[PDB]
């Protein structure tokens, strides 16, 4: 005899589930009893024994007898009816990213603060598995459990979902998490991510990053180094070999300040490309410490002569930023040095052309987050003549 | 936080003192100031002093104003002298060089109409 | 030549500090020269460079250069004259425990929201050299390093102080954290950790733990598990042979619920015992939740019958525990299983004696802390009659 | 966090309607309800209800008091009938079932003063 559920085996709670039960054809009355509490049950080789709402007092273990002319029969295979949403949902995050190499292995993370019996991990699909681990103390408060996964093959969407349970009851578990989805990075050519504003994004501005392809990708994914989830849009194709996608973020706020990558894959494909070039989007304004350029022998020179451009700080910064006005490279980084009092970073323009005349500024920054910058220093005129 | 003291307004060529007290975390170690803001413009910088004793004064106050820190209380005061009518602000205590978000601890704010 | 410091290397934020160079017993004068930043500086074949009050503009690398008659020498030894207290301290603990096993290794951790560059670790002794790692972002927000540390030899004591610096002012260091000791215990003869109170103790009630041995330990030290310091107290010996300590830990609160052991150590070693057995301390009224209890058959039985005593909760406690009034042992602790609506945990009296009766009382807790308990149930009467 | 209602007294016999709305964070999962303090006692049990509309009454108000929850707002309702001269108490709403510390979440309170 066998015993399933139609809807299925993990059901959220106030929800109709169908138990049904399959004999050999020939039986006078099937009999239904839970694994302990409640010993009758009841309600065409098949029986229907329907729940109109699901409830903490229906998971359990199930157990199926057809009675036939001979006597009972042998016990049925049990099954575990699970009910869900009982508690706050757990966390899922992927340990490095959720970008993993096609193949190879990562690690997601269930989190809650009170899961501290036992985690559950669920993949997305037809009959997966779920996988149980034992809950650990963190040091700070809370607890979590590490899952190991892979490896991540590209032949179809990795989804998962995280749950939590307690000893008394194994068969009544948490609201689910967040889906999370890992995406199998390949070694098909990367694309091309460009950013239609300036190198430093001052608050409030429109940034619309952009991905491309030569070789017609039909969707494009942009993720941002250290965030759970990423974006997806649909590839244009207006000429066709050529395929691009906009990635309009609105109004830049310090969140959108980080280090971006996008992948392209193609119509029938669960596989993605190589990372383009990685993309920095810095955010002027963040910090309230003073930073101030100088020239060192002075802004107006002559062409040949030795000149230094000159940022410092009475804050101790850990880099410091040159921008040039009108340039469309990112800005130059270099490290603060101790000086008379001061904290500061020499940018050489030795010998200097007239292609150095322009107006520059400088900003400070912290290693702690090496994209948000303080307001830019006063302008600074280099005046080149012959 | 942040408690300030000492506002109010006189005329040019008056004095001030502004007096800001800390509270709620650890600010031995970070340099404490005032930023103000104006009709119409944006927060610059006043002054500033750290641990080290080592002062911070805008250009257009050098000379002027006089910053000092009290370790033990972790207050720190202003000394404005020779108020010049350009000086009506409303000045923000801060505390500085936190190094991380949000890289800046500010206060209420005081209003100086002098003029 | 070389160059030395008379108080140490490692100097706190306005303190003196006196500068010693040593020539070859003939030499006009002698010059410092701090690497980068100063040029010149100035202050019997030694010289003497005071600093009356050390700042951050005295910390760096130094090196001496003694003028003979054939001119300048070789340059000395570079000195790394390190100022402390720059920054708020960071946290210091042990990762399983400060006890340890005598020889094997263990894990300390340095911790600060700001250090997010450099850790360093420093261990109390006479010409140790302090150990530096890189900092590492955590998920939950802050930073952290994990210093192995051992074989842990039980010749000598065991403290640690960390630090953190930057990268642009190497030798300008934060406060220092508070020191960590470190138990290397052996396999001599455990204490006995007795309590003189009841089994479960009442918030505000007096607690006095009592290590006591029979070879004569000189010093006693009492540890709870998940804490990061430990108690110590001197033991008594009125007679030779037999030594006891008191551990009065006053007005009993939550943070007094927990598992503890006690270790002792003779006058002249470094080697601490094995661990006493473990004793568990349980606070009632931390939870407001309810437990009730109820003999099965009944409150009064006859001797011979079978009686089940039955602690029940309309919450889902993870475990019961049932006391009985007089007796000095530790309560009994069964899990919870799920009934007709109900929580509960059946203790099974049967065959039931005359040594049964008495007053019972029975409480619910959470796995989470199995220590902190609910309130006393109503007291159950069991009578028995021949 | 809590913000209790339906306060006051009434004679003997009387009908009093309490009120309670919950907001900080996630309470549709956990049960809710009053617990009472009283003149020179302790904090008895008075009611709960959970997520599963299951109620829980404490023996003395068994069959008087109906409890009411609305699992939208994060709301009960506590239903007193038949109100005895020993109902006169400070009842506190509750946050039971946190089962991690501090395993409670109080009301402030609210008067009762059957009579």
């Amino acid at each position: 005899p066998t015993l399933w559920a139609e809807p299925g085996s993990v059901i959220s709670w106030g929800s109709p589930v169908t138990i049904w039960c399959q004999g050999s054809l020939e039986a006078q009355e099937y009999r239904l009893d839970k694994e302990g509490s409640p010993e009758p049950l009841d309600r065409k080789n098949k029986a229907r024994f329907s729940i109109p709402s699901m409830t903490e007092h229906h998971a359990g273990r199930y157990r199926c007898h057809y009675y036939s002319s001979a006597g009972w029969s042998e016990p049925s295979d049990p099954l575990e009816l699970v009910m869900t949403g009982f508690y706050n949902k757990p966390t899922l995050s992927a340990l490095p990213s959720p970008v993993v190499a096609s193949g190879g292995n990562m690690t997601l993370r269930c989190g809650s603060q009170k899961g501290y019996h036992h985690f559950v991990l669920m993949k997305e699909g037809e009959h997966q598995l779920p996988r149980t681990l034992d809950s650990q103390q963190l040091h700070s408060g809370g607890f979590q459990a590490l899952f190991p996964v892979g490896p991540v093959n590209p032949s179809h969407r990795w989804r998962f979902t995280c749950y939590y349970y307690y000893m008394n009851t194994p068969q009544v578990w948490s609201h689910p998490s967040d889906p999370l989805e890992i995406l199998p990075s390949g070694v098909s050519r990367k694309p091309s991510l460009l950013t239609l504003q300036g190198p430093v994004l001052a608050p409030g501005q429109s940034l619309t990053l952009q991905c491309g392809s030569d070789v017609g990708y039909d969707r494009f994914v942009l993720y941002k180094e250290g965030e759970r989830d990423f974006l997806q849009r649909p590839g244009q194709q207006p000429q066709a070999g050529l395929s691009q996608a906009n990635f309009t973020l609105g109004p830049v706020s310090r969140s959108h300040g980080g280090q971006y990558r996008c992948y392209g894959a193609h119509n029938l494909s669960s596989e993605w490309s190589a990372p383009s070039d990685p993309l920095n989007i810095l955010m002027a304004g963040q910090i309230y410490d003073t930073v101030s350029l100088s020239a060192q022998p002075g802004p107006t020179v002559a062409s040949g002569e030795n000149v230094t451009l000159l940022c410092q700080s009475w804050w101790q910064f850990d880099t410091f930023l040159l921008t040039k006005e009108g340039a469309a490279h990112p800005p130059l980084r270099l490290r603060s040095m101790y000086g008379a009092h001061k904290y500061q970073a020499e940018f050489p323009m030795s010998p200097v052309t007239s292609a150095h005349a322009g107006t520059y500024r400088c900003y400070g920054s912290y290693s702690s987050n090496p994209h948000l910058l303080s307001f830019p220093s006063e302008p600074l005129e280099l005046m080149v003549s012959g | 936080q942040l408690q300030e003291s000492g506002g109010g307004l006189v005329q040019a060529g008056g004095s001030l003192r502004l007096s800001c007290a800390a509270s709620g975390s650890i600010f031995v170690y970070v340099p404490m100031g005032w930023y103000r803001q104006a009709p119409g413009k944006e927060r610059e910088f006043v002054a500033a002093i750290s641990l080290g004793s080592n002062t911070n004064y805008a250009d257009s106050v050098k000379g002027r104003f006089t910053i000092s820190r009290d370790n033990a209380k972790n207050t720190v005061y202003l000394q404005m002298n020779s108020l010049k009518p350009e000086d009506t602000a409303v000045y923000y205590c801060a505390v500085t060089g936190l190094r991380i978000y949000p890289f800046v601890y500010w206060g209420q704010g005081t209003q100086v109409t002098v003029s």
